[PDB]
């Protein structure tokens, strides 16, 4: 192109220099007019871009003819052999490219199925405005490009989302989202689906292909069923007590009901026991004035001191709740004999071990 | 005429430590409030270098420009040794020692300065490449951020079209203005044209909407050289950086908005399935 | 799967495959590279996994040879004659 372009426009410049060099034949030539090339040059550069200054301008009227029939073949070649040609220089890709390794920013890649209503409570209640001390990136990773509405919801958080397109299979993929350094990697399941085996086996591979790569990285998935979350602890390289966790919607989403039938309301407590969510100060003696002094309570884990070593669990609940005001819901007891299982409202029997 | 003592020094100018490197390297990035009062003060001082240049146009291109006179010089070499201390940290602090070679930021800063540091011992000043201090206007957008104005990122990429599009026009028009007022080397400077900043402005916002007058028009072969490159240029801008841009904030939305509640008109709420036929 | 009288890794498998970038999901052991060549993956190596996709390359070596496809035909199939 730019080639035939140089020399239709060199070729032309000089054709129309040699004519404004001469007169005309009929006018004797008489009527010449002094050109340098280069000036010609600038003549039929300037038309062909229709500025058209005037400074310099054809004065034969042979000239003058083939100035006209050459704007009408300048826009003949232009309408008709470049302009589906500059289109194919025109289709710039909208996600690619990679993920600049900022320093101090753990870039949390998530993966799997990613949808405006999946992403956007887990980016309304993780990007939050009460959290402490967010200096992390989420790196979305999806080979479906999204709709508007998620262009709408990705430009809303834009100092703290990327997102980039292509598969979690391809290890090139997982090398432009830079995972071999990441705090952890979340791959997210859709809700729905007409076949739970289907995306239940799709996370696994997925967890396969991320721990393949490098395998030091936590992964929180999710699962859709629970006689399929065992095909984790078939990967060697899957350590639970490392951290890589999965989360079974199934279990936990028809757990909490179970619960509840028990104890009539327990799923709003342990669902607000673990959202970060925003005190709203009620002055107005309502339901709400009462029920927002709980929302802000929260659970934490954390070592023990050892003045609390060799008491009984109730002593040491009395102690957390008239001194510090903490409520102790469970402990970990570790034995060489069994792996540290979690123990809720431990009995007297039950004593404290150190650490 | 010493104009090539000022070009041809620029063109050669153009031709432990590590816990030092990098005190200032938290200050590169957005993370302090300090590291963002930098890039505002060499941004605030190029704006006001910018003007020293369009008030320097008035003034002959070479002239004497001695220790004691007006003000507005003698706080344009603070304002360069400021520049130079600026820049002069990001040597060693720059990870990549190969691109700030040719780097669009460092480039603008070899033709700017080092002329002044020569002319400070001549005690001279020729009008040089200090039109190109506008370069530095991409640098705009960065800082509107910080004011917490720009936060949606389509006004961010506005303010950047808009940014990069006065950049280059205004740098265009300050090369081709030094161009148009010196004469011709190869006609030792015979052929000059006396042009305002301000008519060499109107002349390149006249080509670049393809009107053309031709009430100032250039007269030097060597600027009729660079206006055939720069329209090139210009639509090679044009056809390969806006013209996706523009239709990403072309995309209106159809049905949208609100009812405007007119009194006397009880407006009927019709929903569910709507079709032609029902 | 474990079992006592061992270790179910001793077992051997063939699985098929259907993608040429898949097979290194087989192989516990680690591996030096993810881009490695499927002749050198430690899987097609050992012989524990074999892709559909090499079957394809026969079509470029039928090419060539009118004599490779029988010779392949009389070798596994155990005398398919027509």
């Amino acid at each position: 192109l730019l080639s035939i372009f140089i020399s239709t426009w060199l070729t032309a410049a000089g054709f129309i220099h040699l004519v404004e060099n001469s007169g005309d034949p009929w006018e004797n030539f008489q009527n010449n007019q002094a050109l340098t090339y280069w000036e010609c040059v600038y003549l039929l550069m300037v038309t062909m871009s229709t500025v058209g200054y005037g400074d310099v301008y054809a004065k034969t009227t042979l000239g003058r003819l083939f100035m006209v029939f050459f704007i009408l073949g300048g826009l003949a070649m232009f309408a008709s052999y470049v302009p589906e040609i500059i289109e194919l220089i025109g289709n710039r890709k909208k996600y690619g490219g990679s993920y600049s390794a900022v320093s101090g920013r753990k870039h949390i890649v998530v993966c799997g199925h990613i949808t405006l209503e999946s992403v956007s409570n887990f980016l309304k209640d993780f990007l939050h405005k009460d959290r402490d001390d967010v200096n992390v990136e989420i790196v979305f990773l999806h080979n479906i490009s999204p709709n508007l509405e998620l262009e709408a919801l990705f430009k809303r958080h834009f100092t703290q989302v990327e997102f980039y397109q292509g598969s979690v299979l391809n290890p090139h993929d997982l090398a432009r989202v830079k995972i071999e350094s990441a705090d952890a990697c979340l791959i997210l399941a859709n809700k729905y689906c007409a076949d739970p085996d289907a995306e239940d086996a799709s996370n696994i591979m997925r967890v396969i292909s991320i721990k393949n790569y490098h395998p030091k990285i936590r992964i929180i998935t999710q699962m859709l069923q629970y006689h399929n979350k065992a095909h984790l602890l078939n990967i060697p390289s899957w350590n639970w007590k490392e951290g890589d966790d999965a989360i079974c919607l199934a279990e936990l989403k028809l757990g909490f009901i179970a619960q509840s039938c028990l104890a009539q309301g327990l799923s709003t407590m342990l669902a607000n026991l673990f959202s970060m969510r925003s005190f709203i100060k009620i002055e107005e003696d309502t339901w709400q004035k009462y029920y927002l002094e709980g929302v802000s309570n929260e659970m934490y884990t954390e070592y023990l001191s050892s003045a609390f070593v060799g008491l009984s669990f109730p002593t040491v609940c009395e102690l957390c709740f008239v001194k510090l005001k903490l409520l102790m819901i469970a402990i970990e007891y570790k034995s060489a004999n069994r792996e540290s299982r979690i123990l809720i409202n431990p009995g007297n029997h039950l004593k404290i071990q150190e650490g | 005429r010493m104009w090539w003592a000022f070009l041809a020094s620029s063109m050669v100018t153009f031709f432990w430590m590590t816990s030092v490197k990098d005190w200032a390297g938290v200050m590169i990035s957005a993370q302090t409030l300090t590291g963002r009062v930098l890039v505002v003060l060499v941004f605030a001082l190029s704006i006001g270098a910018l003007v020293i240049y369009f008030i320097d146009s008035s003034n002959p291109i070479e002239s004497c420009q001695n220790f004691y006179k007006d003000f507005t010089l003698q706080i344009d070499m603070a304002f360069n040794v400021f520049f130079l201390l600026y820049f002069g940290l990001r040597f060693i602090a720059a990870n990549d020692k190969l691109w700030f070679w040719l780097e669009v930021n460092s480039v603008v800063d070899f033709f700017t300065v080092p002329p002044v540091f020569v002319s400070v011992y001549l005690n001279r000043s020729w009008l040089g490449l200090r039109f190109l201090r506008a370069l530095r206007l991409i640098q705009f957008s960065e800082i509107l951020q910080f004011l917490n104005i720009l936060k949606t990122s389509n006004s961010i990429k506005l303010v950047n079209l808009l940014s990069i599009f006065i950049s280059t026009w205004l740098t265009a028009a300050g090369f081709i203005h030094l161009v148009e007022n010196s004469g011709d080397p190869w006609e030792n400077f015979q052929n000059n044209q006396a042009l305002t900043y301000w008519e060499c402005v109107y002349l390149l916002m006249v080509t670049m909407s393809t009107v053309g007058y031709g009430d100032v028009y250039a007269k030097t072969t060597l600027g009729r050289l660079f206006m055939v490159f720069f329209i090139l240029g210009g639509l090679a801008m044009f056809a390969s950086y806006v013209p996706e841009i523009i239709e990403l904030i072309g995309n209106r939305k159809k049905y949208g908005g609100s009812y405007s509640a007119v009194s006397g008109r009880k407006h009927i709420v019709v929903c569910g399935h709507i079709t032609l036929e029902s | 799967m474990q079992f006592d009288d061992t270790t179910g890794v001793n077992i051997p498998i063939i699985t098929e495959l259907v993608n040429d970038t898949n097979v290194q999901f087989l192989d516990q052991d680690d591996d030096d590279d993810p881009d490695t060549e499927l002749y050198l993956t430690q899987p097609f190596a050992c012989g524990t996994a074999f892709a559909v996709s090499v079957l394809d390359s026969l079509m470029s070596a039928t090419y060539f040879n009118d004599n490779i496809l029988t010779l392949i035909r009389t070798l596994v199939t155990g005398g398919a004659t027509p």
